[PDB]
DNA sequence: CCGAGCAGCATCATTACTTGTGAGCGGATAAC
DNA sequence: GTTATCCGCTCACAATGCCACACGCGCTGCTCGG
């Protein structure tokens, strides 16, 4: 049809000349031209090819690929065939059949906004207003203020401030969709319920951007209003936040908390030795909250508190142990949250970043499901304000350097040295040579990794009303990453220790290391073999992405038929699950 | 001791010990250098015009005697401006006028010319030029061209390591590439087989070439393996020896010579057999017949009288055919020798392979292999063979590729043909034989010795030269049907295709684009770039995981860390900052000649396999101060390796440790501490930073400043030093010094600073004035800081004071917590500048209108416009308003004469008025600066474009005013002080005005002599200057160039005033980006004990993981300097006594170690100590080399220098809770970009709108005011769910079903939620194209 | 957008899709050389019927 | 006469290092 | 010779999603046309 191949014109006489009309016009011109030779006596030798030329037109219009080449004029590129507007990523099959550019919803780029709850999120008022504008008028003129669309877009227009409160009425449990770019898995797309915030950003909780793998280097994510009623009652049931804790790849809980607030939790379930207000007795976590908060104690220092641990012995009751436990006014503090549950024995310890995993998941279990989103959202707000109030900073001489470490090099240094000796008077084979200097080399990497270790987990010495103790260290390194906040101890060694070998493009090893560090400089050289290494694996990332892509979506194809159907089909044959063994342990 | 008139403004204070021998070259050698050598009249022919032209010339005829030959060229004179072809919007052209000769030979006779005409400066095509920022100057626009990066053209041995055959089959196979022509390859088959073969055609048994070169068998076999004599003695079949002959493999019986018995019985010729086989010196072996069992025959054999074969080349010798042949003879029998382990018999089988055997029968063989189909005749394949090569038309390998061929051959002649030939066939052949037995050695492609470089000069001959060869046919051809005396040299050749291809190569090439003109950095590091894609490169498709990465031979060559993150990483490099590109094409990189013991300064710039062949040392080893090395055991790298060597053992040293860096890297401080998996993100952020309303020097730089600013264009150099007689906010007027003026031209010269202009990336460029009045200025000093820059320095960002804390999770990721303070000292808030151009057709039914007066819509939508239509220049104008203006020939089809006459004098001008007017796009507001206007002549202008035009005119007269006031004075003083030489006149001149002293009455013989002189004098200046100010004015009033049917042109431009807010995106330099979260007020964010507050509060748990130690230092050198800024404010407050602050500010710059600059303060006279000082206020300036930077002991001694903890933390106070925090944290000045990634060019939304016409789904962007494109990926997480109504609606009722979606938008507003699904429009779409097909589709009827 | 038209071709001519997606379903409908239908096709050789 | 539209064009050799894989076909290679 | 067997070669067929922004998209000696 003509619509489906339109000539749309440009500011002047300039169409676009869709390539399905210029192969058309080719191929009406060649029918015409022989059909007036057929009637013109047709010498032989001319219609026959004259015919092949049309058969090759023809062709070319069904398909612009086989046989050879069409392509168009000025432009050195083929015509775009009938197949090709069904075929490849463009044809109307992966471009507006199966995924089709929706109309209704908005786009934006992302902030953390953290005083909202789980299930909320942030939403700019533009962005609102330009969505619910159907809304809008619905509950203008069912209030009367505007009887008439036109006046409608008039006051919508002119933002009087009863379009605002109309707006904030209308979405007040009305759901949508936050939705990141790359939608890898079933979480990529999820529901909240919005509220009004200024700027132009997208405020979302913090916990479920890590569940997108949602960062805030300026991601964009985009929204999506479900309108019919169905719809909005599914939105909530179903992908709204508060409903997926569990990932659906393994039931480990998909809303952990990553950074910025484990680090403050682990900060307060410390234990300083002889901190201000060691040894006192409290008569409960308000009353220590209270005596932390007027500076009359220090946030974590050992003291004696009575605390009623509530239990569910059989099912349905609640016993209340009112003991007296020795804790940290921490602990004590952060035991105002936990709801009525859990022993107290799961807030006593230093309370890492696995630790607060393994809380999440035995609340739960335990108390099923709300109390649990009630306690997450607690456990983030608190995480927040008692790291702020902490002051966790680094500062270059944080990371200390491990004295010996020096020496070390010296001596492996030295090491490799004679080593030459040993090659340089032939006395022992090249590639023995080679492997015994990698493997001294590792030897003294690993020598200087545990120096700068045990000078760092535990360099602080203090004094408890007396001579001298060893605690583990209050350094701001070591508290990231013990407290597993960011980043493991392979990254601390890399950082302060020596960086340790790198790698040839091949993958081979190059024989003398990196002898420096990053608090210390690094010779050039040093940097370019840091750099061959990155940029391997930058590539890797840049290239595995779409490899990625493509594979999970033959998988989706492959399987996007399997729906469970039936309840039971009654069988008995059933494969042999087993615990596995690959010759080292299971 | 050598400061500038400038930098003695503000004297960065610089680490690094390393006292740099050679300073940093121009940043822009590759353009500049490569445009010259493409466009400077070359007498050489080597390369540039001249080289194209000796190519594509001399043309010849139909060997009718009649060519046309060339003698040279030259340049025309660009008509516009690089200002006026800037803003007229045209190119910077050059008219093109070639020096030609037809000449035309006497027949039927011996050569002469009875029959030529000469014509010099036939015009061909316009070229264009490249202005003096490297840059080109297409239409309106200004494009640059990266410079690419391809293999060598030449000779090279791939393996392909077992990845065919799967069974250590690596094939060697060897392939020649020429500058020009079509390539050509040798294979080794899976079956240890040659072929030789073109691009990509069947694989052909190789010795066919060679038969193709006139080849026969007996010398064919000759040229690729030994001879194995044998001697026929009077018996046991006598043969030569030489025990590495025999050495080989097992063996197979006992070869005793000459009785002696060495090779044992049996097998296993052992190296100690063969020594005392060679002690023996062995010249004859008895031998037995059957020992003889393959030994493929060399030399053909016939009887003496029957002429017949007996024993033909190459077939076998056996038992039977030796008995056979010793019938007849013989006293002469060659073999050849043969081996697993080396000389193996590839040559011979494939000759056993080989179809044909004849030379023409080759030639045939290879016509129908190369294209098949057609008729196989001698003189065809002789032409198609010997014009594939040989032909110095179709064909030339190159200068560079006959060096790169010659010294991969092991051959001496450094410079020879450029053209194959048959030894150099057969070598290749040689050699690749050689590859498959032990000899020999494989070398990659990713070597930079074998990827040169090409800048934009050659690839510009080169589509010149393309553009050219068709041109020469086509006038080969009209030289040969036309008369060939009849004409005149002067259009049988058309300039229009020559035009046409260096002009869609300039304008339309994968490589040409526009810059990325947001940033002087990015500017500079988008023109030094090196590419690997684009023509004659690989696609990033298929770009291999391999090529992307670096290769030990990129250390100073290519920048290892600049690269864009993404697709295309490694195929888009940066040079280093000392590199230079090869008198070929590769990378040099400079190094210092290390001798004996010394390092001396002699540099040299070494290619990649010089530097191979060598040892190089580390820039990092310190030094003796005199050449000497202060170690024993000095770490190097000799062959792309790194070991430790004597001091002896060396041979070159590295010339700074700058050199392995990008030059955007270069601004990157405290790089060393750094990683570089994030030092990357880094430099691309600091390529995309933006310039802000008052720019401000970076206290933490890498002194590359000065260079990076400075060679940049965007800063307004002086060219000749002189005094400031005038400045103001738009034009400065250099009074030239005395000396450094030619001797006439007063020439007191004119900087004209650009003002507000747009952006290729719509971000405004404004130049102010940071020179004084009446300060002297130098040669080559900076007079006007360009778009974020300062005093000539790089100022990209903002140095803000930051604390690294967390705070209330505001800073959750890595977003970035600012105050309001930043806002309302307009820190961030920048410009946008972006154009909106309404044209004016000319429809058939009649030409636009551009007339203020609109039909339907009323004075309000009006009023901003003038009687014009065109708005007056500052009128805010806001969203969905109308710029302009123009109404159009709406109706046709009337045909009533009877109101046609009535309208043809009362309608005419209202018969079909349509207003498509211009109508800034929804959503952006700004205020608007300008108005520029091209009109179509002949239609004779607008009151606007009048306007402007008489405006321009006056502008451009005042300078030639001001030249003509100089000049003026200049000879009314001559006059005086000539005229005092007799009347008297010596108190007249001086009380009297101006009024008639060119008619004062003295003297005659000298004396109104002179008053003649100077009167002829005066007359032809104000002439001349009458002149030349027309020429402006006709220059300026002239239309303009419009070609398909345009009248008038009207641009307009808005300026936004954008300030920071929630959702923007800013990143220091150390690629630790983020989104700012929250403009928290003032008194909320923490603030130090004496109350000064601090501005950003960023992440700290941001650094452990992404490993970015930099910064943080970075910081605390920020606080140091900082530090030391208020310590001068406070000597500033109260008026402190000078020397005091001299002092103290000397003391400060002594505080290095050992430091390469040491500046004095003395010859500073009190005021420039003051003005120093006035400039220092805000904290001194720390340079930082990138490699050598100042250890954390000097950072340490800085800090106690001010009054600041050495800790580099400090205690604070929540201005919410009022307490402290316990934990002193860390909070010092690092420095902060603002990326174009603000969030008001993202945030969009949509309720309902335009519809795509092809199908009914909504279209997209941001611009169309689309939706969203709910793709594969979101279905699938759908469904994943139940979200069974929601995809559902999502798919019909949301975005298709025109009646569906309709009725849903009227459903709703009557507050129902119901969906109606119908039919997605795509669906029927679908159905209807796939019917287009014969492939019958339809719904089923159940 | 739905009315769609048609051309009287003046020759027969063949189906790009039947006859060179491998395997040609021509070609298996005759038990025929893909090779000889295209060449008998584009009009170089004569099919004796 | 000369500008504006226009009708079917490989416009010679317009070349073109792989990307990785699968399927099929013409022809070498071996059993009956 | 047949008969099928397998193999080298050829040719088709796949290349993450979004976005955003930018840029650009007949011609040319026949045809017509007054
Ligand atoms: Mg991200």
């Amino acid at each position: 049809p003509p619509d489906l191949r339109p000539l749309v014109p440009l500011d002047g006489g300039r169409f676009a000349t869709s390539d399905l009309n210029d192969l058309y016009r080719r191929v009406i011109n060649r029918n015409n031209r022989l059909k007036r030779l057929l009637d013109l006596a047709a010498p032989d030798i001319i219609v026959r090819n004259e015919k092949r030329m049309l058969q090759e037109a023809v062709d070319a219009l069904l398909d612009n690929g086989r046989r050879g080449r069409a392509i168009t004029g000025s432009n050195k590129r083929p015509l775009k065939s009938l197949a090709d507007m069904i075929k490849g990523k463009q044809g109307r099959f992966r471009q507006n059949l199966l995924g089709k550019r929706v109309d209704y919803s908005g786009r934006s780029v992302i902030t953390v906004g953290p005083y909202l709850r789980l299930h909320q999120c942030g939403l700019p008022k533009k962005m609102a207003l330009e969505l619910f504008k159907p809304f809008i008028y619905g509950k203008l003129e069912l209030r009367g203020l505007a009887t008439t669309i036109k006046a409608a877009k008039k006051m919508v227009e002119r933002e009087e401030a009863v379009v605002w409160d109309i707006l904030d009425e209308v979405i007040r449990e009305h759901p949508v969709l936050l939705n990141r770019a790359p939608t890898l898995h079933r979480l990529g797309i999820q529901a909240f319920e919005p509220v009004l915030i200024e700027g132009k950003a997208i405020q979302l909780h913090p916990l479920v951007c890590a569940a997108y793998n949602a960062d805030f280097d300026g991601d964009q994510m985009a929204v999506h209003v479900p309108l019919t009623l169905e719809a909005q009652l599914e939105a909530r049931a179903l992908m709204m936040s508060t409903n997926n804790i569990l990932s659906p790849a393994n039931g480990e809980p998909i809303i952990v908390p990553s950074q910025d607030v484990v680090l403050g939790l682990y900060y307060m379930t410390r234990d300083c030795v002889n901190a201000k207000g060691e040894g006192m007795v409290l008569t409960g976590p308000k009353e220590a909250e209270r005596l932390y908060r007027s500076g009359l104690a220090s946030l974590h220092a050992r003291v004696k508190v009575r605390i009623t641990e509530y239990e569910k012995d059989a099912n349905g009751e609640l016993v209340a142990k009112t003991s007296l436990k020795d804790t940290t006014v921490g602990r004590a503090i952060l035991w105002m949250i936990v709801p009525k549950g859990l022993p107290y024995s799961i807030v006593n310890q230093a309370l890492g970043k696995k630790a607060i995993s393994k809380m999440l998941n035995t609340c739960y279990r335990i108390l099923g499901l709300k109390p649990t989103v009630i306690f997450a959202d607690q456990i983030m707000y608190t995480g927040f304000a008692y790291a702020a109030r902490s002051g966790a900073s680094v500062g270059i001489d944080d990371m200390v350097i491990p004295e010996k470490k020096h020496e070390i090099i010296s001596e492996a240094e030295a090491e490799v040295a004679e080593i030459q000796e040993q090659f340089q008077s032939g006395l022992v084979t090249a590639g023995e040579r080679y492997n015994k200097v990698i493997d001294i080399w590792a030897a003294a990497n690993d020598r200087v990794s545990k120096a700068m270790m045990d000078n760092l987990q535990t360099e602080t010495v203090i004094n408890r009303d007396g001579q001298e103790e060893k605690q583990v260290s209050f350094n701001s390194i070591y508290m990231m990453a013990d407290s597993g906040a960011r980043g493991s101890a392979a990254q601390i060694r890399q950082l302060a220790g020596m960086r340790g070998l790198m790698a040839k493009p091949d993958g081979s090893i190059i024989e003398t290391p990196i002898t420096a560090n990053f608090r210390e400089g690094l010779n050039v050289l040093q940097y370019f073999i840091s750099t061959h290494g990155a940029r391997k694996g930058l590539a890797d990332t840049a290239l595995k992405t779409a490899n990625s892509g493509y594979l999970t979506r033959r998988l989706v194809d492959v399987a996007q038929d399997l729906v469970v159907t039936e309840d039971d089909c009654g069988t008995h044959e059933g494969i042999m699950m087993t615990p596995v063994i690959e010759g080292g342990d299971v | 001791m050598v400061y500038s008139y400038t930098e003695k403004k503000r004297i960065r204070k610089d680490f690094g010990k390393r006292p740099q021998v050679l300073d940093v070259p121009y940043l822009l050698s590759i353009q500049l250098d490569s445009f010259q050598k493409f466009i400077e009249q070359d007498p050489e022919g080597q390369y540039g015009l001249e080289a194209a032209f000796r190519s594509v010339f001399p043309i010849q005829s139909y060997s009718g005697n009649s060519e046309l030959q060339y003698v040279s060229y030259r340049l025309g004179e660009p008509v516009f401006d690089v200002q006026e072809c800037q803003i007229r919007g045209v190119t910077y052209s050059a008219p093109l006028r070639v020096k030609l000769r037809l000449v035309i030979y006497e027949r039927e006779a011996p050569e002469g010319t009875v029959k030529d005409i000469k014509e010099q400066e036939v015009y061909m095509g316009e070229i264009p030029l490249m202005t003096d920022n490297g840059t080109f100057v297409i239409n309106g626009t200004e494009r640059v061209i990266v410079s690419q990066l391809h293999r060598s053209p030449g000779v090279f041995f791939d393996s392909d390591k077992g990845k065919t055959h799967s069974s250590g089959k690596v094939l060697y196979n060897a392939r020649i590439i020429p500058y020009r022509g079509s390539w050509l390859d040798f294979e080794f088959d899976p079956k240890d087989n040659l072929f030789v073969r073109i691009d990509r055609r069947r694989k052909l048994p190789a010795t066919i070439i060679l038969r193709a070169l006139n080849y026969t068998t007996e010398q064919i076999l000759d040229l690729f393996f030994e001879k194995v004599i044998f001697e026929i003695r009077d018996n046991k079949l006598q043969m030569e020896l030489v025990p590495e002959r025999l050495r080989g493999e097992t063996a197979s019986f006992d070869i005793e010579a000459n009785g002696k018995v060495y090779v044992e019985k049996g097998r296993r010729i052992t190296a100690r057999h063969i020594r005392q086989l060679e002690k023996d010196d062995v010249k004859l072996i008895e031998v037995p017949v059957e020992y003889i069992a393959g030994k493929v025959v060399a030399k053909d054999y016939i009887d003496e009288s029957t002429g017949e074969l007996i024993c033909a080349a190459n077939m076998e010798l056996s038992l039977d055919l030796l008995a056979k042949l010793s019938q007849s003879g013989h006293k002469r029998i060659e073999t050849l020798f043969t081996n697993d382990l080396d000389h193996g018999p590839y040559i011979s089988e494939t000759l056993r392979v080989d179809p044909t055997n004849d030379r023409l029968s080759a030639l045939v063989e290879i016509y129908r292999m190369m294209r098949p189909g057609e008729p196989p005749t001698r003189e065809a394949a002789e032409s198609l063979f010997e014009n594939l090569f040989f032909s110095e038309d179709r064909y030339d390998l190159s200068a560079v590729g006959r060096m790169k061929f010659n010294r991969s051959l092991l051959r001496e002649e450094i410079e020879g043909s450029g053209i194959l030939s048959k030894d150099d066939i057969i070598d290749v052949m040689k050699k690749l034989i050689d590859i498959r037995n032990g000899k020999g050695e494989v070398d990659d492609i990713d070597h930079l010795g074998n990827r040169r470089i090409r800048s934009v000069g050659e690839m510009a001959e080169n589509q010149f030269r393309v553009g050219l060869v068709r041109v020469e046919r086509a006038v080969k051809e009209r030289l040969s049907l036309g008369d060939l005396d009849t004409l005149m040299p002067q259009d049988m050749i058309n300039a229009k295709p020559i035009s046409a291809a260096v002009k869609e190569f300039f304008g339309s090439s994968q490589l040409s684009q526009f810059m990325d003109q947001n940033n002087p950095l990015s500017e500079i590091t988008h023109k030094r770039r090196i590419s690997a894609l684009g023509p004659g490169g690989l696609t990033r498709e298929r770009a291999g995981f391999e090529v992307r990465d670096v290769h030990p031979t990129h250390y100073g060559r290519v920048c290892p860390i600049e690269t864009p993150e993404g697709p295309n990483i490694g195929l888009i490099n940066s040079l280093s900052v000392y590199a230079q590109t090869n008198e070929y094409g590769f990378l040099e990189t400079p190094y210092r000649k290390v001798t004996d013991g010394v390092v001396t300064d002699e540099i040299h710039y070494l290619s990649a396999i010089e530097e191979g062949n060598y040892v190089i040392a580390q820039a990092n080893s310190n030094l003796d101060e005199e050449g000497h090395f202060v170690e024993d055991l000095v770490t190097c790298r000799s062959k792309g390796e790194s070991s430790l060597f004597s001091r002896d053992q060396v041979d070159y040293m590295d010339v700074s440790t700058q050199q392995v860096v990008s030059v955007g890297a270069s601004l990157i401080p405290f790089l060393e501490h750094d990683d570089a998996n994030r030092a990357l993100m880094g430099a691309n952020m600091q390529r995309q930073a933006v310039p802000t309303l008052r720019a401000d020097k970076p206290l933490v730089g890498t002194g590359m400043e000065r260079a990076v600013a400075v060679d940049s264009g965007v800063t307004a150099v002086a060219k000749r030093g002189g005094v400031v007689q005038y400045v103001d906010a738009s034009r400065i007027v250099i009074k030239v010094n005395e000396d450094e003026m030619y001797p006439g031209e007063a020439g007191i010269d004119i900087y004209n600073l650009t003002k507000y202009t747009r952006s290729n990336q719509n971000t405004c460029i404004n130049q102010m004035p940071c020179v004084s009045l009446g300060e002297p200025v130098e040669r080559g000093d900076v007079l006007a800081d360009g778009p974020s820059t300062d005093l000539g320095e790089l100022a990209l960002g903002q140095n803000m004071r930051v604390a690294f804390m967390p705070w209330n999770g505001y800073n959750f990721e890595d977003s970035i917590l600012v105050s309001e303070r930043v806002v309302q000292e307009d820190r961030f808030t920048t410009i946008h500048i972006q154009e909106l151009a309404c044209v004016s057709r000319d429809t058939k039914l009649g030409p636009e209108e551009i007339t203020a007066d609109i039909p339907n819509v009323g004075e309000a939508a009006l009023s901003k416009l003038d009687e014009s239509g065109i708005v007056y220049i500052g009128a805010e104008v806001t969203g969905g308003d109308i710029l302009v203006g123009k109404v159009t020939p709406k109706g046709e089809t009337q045909l009533t004469p009877e109101e046609k006459l009535l309208r043809a004098i009362f309608g005419e001008k209202a018969s079909d008025v349509k207003d498509s007017s211009l109508r800034v796009p929804n959503g952006v507001s700004g205020t608007v600066i300008d108005v520029q206007v091209f009109t179509r002549d002949g239609v004779e202008k607008d009151k606007r474009a009048l306007e402007i035009e008489e405006m321009q005119l006056k502008q451009a007269k005042k300078d030639l005013s001001e030249e003509l006031q100089i000049l003026e004075a200049g000879l009314f003083s001559r006059i005086r002080a000539v005229l005092v030489a007799g009347g008297v006149e010596a108190e007249k001149l001086d009380k009297l005005p101006r009024d008639r002293w060119l008619e004062l009455g003295l003297t005659d013989e000298e004396k109104q002599n002179q008053l003649e002189q100077l009167a002829e004098q005066y007359d032809e200046l104000k002439h001349e200057f009458e002149k030349k100010l027309e020429a402006k004015r006709r220059k300026i009033t002239q239309g303009d160039d419009l070609a398909p049917g345009v009248l008038k042109i009207v641009k307009v431009y808005l300026a936004v005033k954008r300030r920071i807010q929630p959702g923007d995106k800013m990143a220091g330099r150390h690629g630790n980006k983020g989104v700012i979260s929250k403009i928290n007020p003032i008194e909320d964010m923490p603030y130090d004990e004496n109350g000064t507050p601090v501005d950003i509060v960023l992440n700290p748990l941001g650094v452990p993981s992404r490993m970015n130690i930099g910064q943080i230092l970075e910081t605390h050198l920020g606080m140091a300097a900082k530090g030391i800024g208020d310590k001068i404010n406070a000597m500033l407050k109260q008026q402190q006594e000078v020397a005091k602050l001299r002092e103290f500010i000397q003391r400060a710059y002594d505080l290095g170690a050992d430091v390469r600059q040491k500046v004095d303060l003395s010859t500073f006279s009190d005021e420039e100590v003051m003005r120093l000082a006035e400039n220092l206020r805000k904290g001194m300036p720390i340079a930082t080399p990138v490699f050598d930077g100042a250890k954390e002991a000097e950072i340490k001694e800085l800090l106690k220098l001010g009054d600041l903890p050495t800790s580099g933390q400090i205690r604070l106070y929540d201005g919410r809770t009022g307490e402290q925090f316990e934990r002193p944290v860390t909070v010092g000045y690092m420095y902060m970009l603002k990326l174009n990634h603000l969030v008001d060019d993202k945030m969009h939304a949509r309720s309902t709108g335009s519809y795509s016409l092809v199908t009914q789904q909504p279209l997209g962007g941001k611009a169309q005011f689309g939706g969203q494109r709910f793709g594969e990926m979101e279905v699938w997480a759908l469904e994943a769910y139940g979200a069974a109504y929601t995809l559902q609606e999502m798919l019909t009722v949301k975005s298709d079903d025109v009646n569906g979606r309709t009725k849903m938008y009227k459903n709703i507003v009557d507050g129902n939620h119901q969906m109606e699904p119908g039919m997605p429009e795509s669906f029927n779409v679908l159905l209807k194209e796939i019917r287009s097909l014969g492939i019958n589709i339809e719904l089923e009827d159940e | 957008r739905e009315r769609m038209g048609h051309i009287e071709l003046a020759s027969p001519t063949a189906h790009i899709w039947f006859l060179k997606s491998l395997p040609s379903r021509i070609g298996l409908l005759l038990d025929m050389p893909l090779r000889d239908i295209e060449r008998v096709l584009y009009f170089e050789s004569y099919v004796v019927i």
